[PDB]
RNA sequence: AUUCCGGUUGAUCCUGCCGGAGGCCACUGCUAUGGGGGUCCGACUAAGCCAUGCGAGUCAAGGGGGCGUCCCUUCUGGGACGCCACCGGCGGACGGCUCAGUAACACGUCGGUAACCUACCCUCGGGAGGGGGAUAACCCCGGGAAACUGGGGCUAAUCCCCCAUAGGCCUGGGGUACUGGAAGGUCCCCAGGCCGAAAGGGAGCCGUAAGGCUCCGCCCGAGGAUGGGCCGGCGGCCGAUUAGGUAGUUGGUGGGGUAACGGCCCACCAAGCCGAAGAUCGGUACGGGCCGUGAGAGCGGGAGCCCGGAGAUGGACACUGAGACACGGGUCCAGGCCCUACGGGGCGCAGCAGGCGCGAAACCUCCGCAAUGCGGGAAACCGCGACGGGGGGACCCCCAGUGCCGUGCCUCUGGCACGGCUUUUCCGGAGUGUAAAAAGCUCCGGGAAUAAGGGCUGGGCAAGGCCGGUGGCAGCCGCCGCGGUAAUACCGGCGGCCCGAGUGGUGGCCACUAUUAUUGGGCCUAAAGCGGCCGUAGCCGGGCCCGUAAGUCCCUGGCGAAAUCCCACGGCUCAACCGUGGG
């Protein structure tokens, strides 16, 4: 009889050295400018939970099967990772990449709102982002489909000001 | 600095009205108890020396800063009812 | 190392009829011996502060229940370690409020608004029946009360019966039988808070309990313990029991 | 374990190695036990004398016994004095 | 104290290790031995729970009842036998299956004087 | 990720083990900028020993007094107002701490008590009649070094005692009125007996009085409710280099005792009872919910949070109470201490802080009853090292920083020069926050300013055929294996590769390991078929028909606490965390 223990939300590679992994983990930090390799495993590790969740329901019959099937479908909708017509089969096709491409860091680079995915770091973690209102300062936090839309620069911070010459330079590309 | 009442309501039990509202205000220092006070009282059409202020908390970077308050009908029941520490702090006992 | 009786409740290990939290304080009011049963009753307290929000504290909760504002059963209730529970009358009269306490689908208390002139009446299932110093014969009902009737009306009452009280007057009103057709509502088991009419009744041997099948409105038939059966009209239920 | 330097001593590789490798004999006082203890290090030697408080730490090896060329040697001196050995060897503490 | 808790043996004739102190609930009281003498005596014992117990250790007149309900309290004289113990008789000592002779004959004393603090018995035919 | 790689040879294929590679827990080298959430922090060796402080109090609406203020009538004395102590009531048997002992009905689950007790609380049906007596406080006088304690007088009660009636128990003879599946139960009528109640006390508002209204009270009976006691079926370690164990032992009859049934005990009658399906004896250990690991089967642990059980230096005993044979109550022995004016008298932190010892191994001698809850009180309210708040700690988990942009140069996975921008974080202020603080959150001012280390570099395994020192010596090496004067393998510099507020070393568990093999291993030559056969328990057993349904399968009621686990939604900025539903 023990309490419970707080575990970790991600796990580490099952061989700390492969030239393969070692290369495509080296080029997906490069790409996506994360801190270190903690963060890449634990949305790699996400990814495995979702698909696990949909092996599992695959092969499984009963009413709470079915609601949890739907509710795994819906969430992946609403997180933005799968199309509205979307099937449980079509979980197991999600790539590592597609969450990558949810992070806030990420969409803030992709709205034009920062030259480079450094500078779009900066930003969320200094407070110049807003999400739906509310100022979020977590760079990894996954955006979900239904609030994409209202990230803007937050009404107070200096970038709000069209003049800004960090803003002209933003804008000048 | 825009007060906004989300909720009021009537306590009869306790002869008392509590207030939930939402304070609005762009880059600005969270507003001071006196002030929300005196502004709530003007508002609404209170007695000044029958309301209690509960708290004013303020969020993770946010612009609303939430606030509760009570506005009691006798000003012994207010004192029988409320604890000393709370009107300590909004200054209705010299202490 | 034990010596005597417990005086604590650990919230973790209150009982799971409770709409609390069981994480957000360690101790949680023990309730005093009383009518109902431990599982089935919830302290007055939880009821004044966190059912009904009428106060924020104990203290003022304790206030208030001094001060003779809440009404249970008809009566002046002053604990606040009182137990409260299942077809009980809550009334507060300052707001002209009254309440019956009901199980809930998932077995949790739940207060159901009701009628001021529906609010005098209380049923109360004849859990025993026996005979006392005299000839007379006493009914001991679902909650620990009692009542006191002549040897000549010794047939009109049986167990598992149920009797509708005028409070706090403590007046018979009606009798309501347990036989076939009679409307019942389920207080506690997998089919708590489903009612409808009796079917069929089975006996075992030994002191196996009794088995009763009940039919739903919708026709859909399910079995319970006949105990569990509480009987709360005749034709159609005369206590409102959504 | 902790334990008392006793006497400092030198064992031989193991064949075909040839080399002398430093150990010290360690009274534990746990129990009293005497054990061998090596020295890890290019001078770890000369930063041990006799009666010094150490604290030994069991040496890697296969089903926890002994390592590499040098059996009978199953701990290794960590701590001398209360100081890292290997902080003594590489020169970034002077021995107390 | 007379200690009335479980046994240290197994019924497969092991040993027990008593895990516990005794427990003042377990213990129980010295026999009564109720003797026949010139005059009643009895004592009042408080009891678990603060009830109460009254033993009666000197056994003057005896209620005796014959096949129709009819109770007379009639002096003892002697006890005749006790299956009880092979001694009692002998030692003079009432309990619950004694046979009496009282001055309206023999009687067989069918309550417990030890839990009542009285002595009932029965006619013999 | 349901996985492999290195090592027996001149070279090959096997068996077999050893080592790498992953996760978790405990110590530990080097190193360290922040913020949140949690059930983390003297469990492993000593359940070893403790200085000092605190951890259980409350009631003036039960009673008589002392002190002080006021209104006074006025030597009298009345009344308010507070403070103090005493008697008196309740509580102190809960909570808090530890895992020593225990292989046991201790624990888990399902049932039984028709064989039993219970203050506090709820309901109903009843009662409160008449007397009597001490003594605390106070006063006089002390004794004793202290700790304690004597004598005399004067008082009150919800203090104590007695009488009376209701009521309680036992037994004998009759009727069957009730609940139950079934009455040694309950109800009614006679008879013999034992035992045997109360406080109409207190407070407020009216009333000329009388009397009235209300609030908290007292006793008995029948039920509940709360907390328990006892009992039964089933379930969960290793040793046969432990094969016999038992004599109140197993059962009976008759009794005692208990609150209760019982060899629990007693008096007699029998020879019973347990055991290779492992008794007895010995080793180890608090049991469970659960946790760690694994794709799963499974293996291993079961200190922190919840439930249950035991203990209060090692034993043994009793008093008061509903409840104890009682951690901060009592008596004796053993063991260790303290004061003494030598006659004598006291103590045991496995309670919160703190100290010694033991060790590889673990923190402040802090603030508050503001929230939760408990005891007391009619209530306001008081106390609570429980709890809540903070302090120290590389306890676990979650979210971030140690800058960004444009141009130009360069030995371009980066560095440098120039011109701009942000303040996460740091520093100084105002609010909010808090029982009061602090931390957090909003805002104002200065400014890239305050912030990167650890191992490794021959293969297994990502990373140097570069330079200097040593020349079987120093040394390295989990394994293979390097070093003997051209060392990619040792030391150092310059480069590089892994992770990153972490990174290394040691012990332990799981996978690796189909090297424990039910899923799922082997036994001709590598470990291993008894030298051979006969046969008892056990295991496995030809075909068809009929019957029962014990196993088996399907459906449906009562259970298997909560926390923990998975899914969806909602609240703390998302998350960690918590709530609401389903599983």
């Amino acid at each position: 009889g023990d309490p419970k223990r707080q575990r970790k939300k991600y796990e580490t590679p099952p061989h700390p050295w492969i030239k393969e992994r070692l290369d495509r983990e080296r080029v997906l930090m490069d790409k996506y400018e994360l801190k270190n390799k903690k963060e890449l495993w634990k949305h790699e590790t996400q990814l495995k939970n979702f698909r696990r969740r949909a092996r599992r329901l695959l092969a499984a019959r009963g009413k709470q099967a079915e609601i949890e099937r739907e509710q795994l479908l819906a969430r992946l909708k609403r997180l933005g990772l799968l199309p509205e017509d979307a099937v449980l089969d079509d979980v197991l096709s999600l790539t590592i990449e597609d969450i990558l491409e949810r992070r806030l860091q990420t969409i803030v680079y992709k709205k034009g709102l920062a030259r480079t995915m450094r500078q779009a770091r900066q930003l969320i973690v200094h407070g110049h982002i807003e999400v739906n209102g509310q100022i979020i300062r977590s760079p990894s936090y996954l955006v979900l489909k239904e609030e994409e839309d209202t990230i803007t620069y937050a009404r107070t911070s200096p970038f709000a000001n069209p003049q800004h010459p960090e803003r002209m330079m933003i804008e000048k590309a | 600095m825009e007060i906004r009442i989300k909720e009021i309501k009537e306590n009869k039990l306790i002869g008392r009205k509590e207030i939930y509202f939402e304070i609005y205000h762009p880059g600005e220092p969270t507003p001071s108890r006196k002030d929300v006070k005196g502004k709530l009282v003007a508002m609404l059409d209170l007695n000044p020396e029958t309301t209690v202020i509960q708290y004013i908390r303020s969020y993770f970077g946010s612009y609303i800063s939430k606030g509760y308050a009570k506005a009691y009908d006798s000003k012994e029941r207010m004192l029988y009812i409320e604890p000393e520490y709370i009107l300590i702090r909004d200054g209705l006992i010299e202490k | 190392a034990r010596k005597g009786p417990k005086r604590h409740l650990k919230r973790l290990a209150a009982p799971t009829s409770w709409y609390i939290e069981r994480k957000a304080y360690k101790w949680a009011v023990r309730p005093r011996p009383g009518p109902h049963n431990m599982r089935t009753s919830i302290p007055l307290l939880y009821i004044v502060r966190d059912y009904l929000g009428y106060a924020k504290t104990a203290r003022e909760a304790r206030k208030i229940l001094n001060e003779g504002k809440f009404l249970v059963d008809g009566r002046v209730r002053k604990d606040y370690k009182f137990p409260v529970g299942i077809m009980d009358v809550v009334s507060i009269p300052e707001t002209g409020e009254h309440y019956r306490v009901l199980p809930n689908r998932i077995g949790k208390l739940i207060l159901h608004p009701i009628s001021e002139d529906e609010a005098f009446i209380k049923p109360l299932r004849i859990r025993n029946k026996r005979m006392i110093k005299g000839a007379r014969v006493q009914l001991n009902f679902h909650d620990g009360t009692n009542h006191i009737v002549s040897i000549a009306e010794k047939d009109n009452y049986f167990t598992s019966y149920t009797v509708l009280m005028k409070v706090p007057e403590r007046e018979i009103l009606e009798v309501l039988p347990f036989e076939k057709g009679a409307y019942v509502f389920v207080t506690q088991g997998k089919n708590v808070a489903r009612k409808g009419r009796i079917v069929e009744i089975k006996r075992f041997p030994m002191g196996w309990p009794d088995v009763v099948t009940i039919e739903d409105e919708e026709g859909e038939l399910f079995d319970t313990l006949k105990e569990y059966a509480f009987v709360v009209g005749t034709d159609k239920p005369k206590i409102s029991l959504p | 374990a902790r334990g008392i330097v006793l006497e400092k001593i030198a064992v031989e590789a193991k064949q075909p190695n040839s080399g002398m490798r430093k150990a010290v004999r360690v009274q534990l006082i746990k129990n009293g036990k005497v054990v061998t203890a090596f020295c890890p290090g290019d001078g770890a030697i000369k930063f041990i004398d006799e009666h010094d408080e150490v604290i030994i730490e069991g040496i890697g090896g296969p089903k926890g016994g002994s390592m590499g060329d040098i059996p009978g040697i199953r701990y290794k001196v960590v701590k001398v004095n209360r100081v890292s050995l290997k902080e003594l060897v590489k020169g970034r503490k002077e021995k107390p | 104290a007379i200690w009335q808790g479980r046994s240290l043996k197994k019924p497969s004739g092991g040993r027990i290790v008593l895990a516990r102190k005794k427990r003042k609930r377990e213990l129980g009281r010295e026999p009564s031995n109720t003797r026949v003498a010139e005059q009643d005596k009895r004592k009042i014992i408080r009891t678990y729970g603060g009830n109460r117990k009254v033993r009666l250790t000197a056994a003057a007149y005896a209620n005796v009842f014959d096949k129709s309900g009819k109770g007379r309290k009639v002096r003892i004289i002697r006890v005749i036998e006790n299956p009880a113990n092979r001694q009692f008789a002998r030692r003079n000592i009432i309990t619950k299956g004694a046979i009496i002779e009282t001055e309206i004959g023999k009687a067989k004393v069918t309550s417990r004087p030890g839990q009542d603090g009285v002595v009932n018995a029965i006619l013999l035919e």
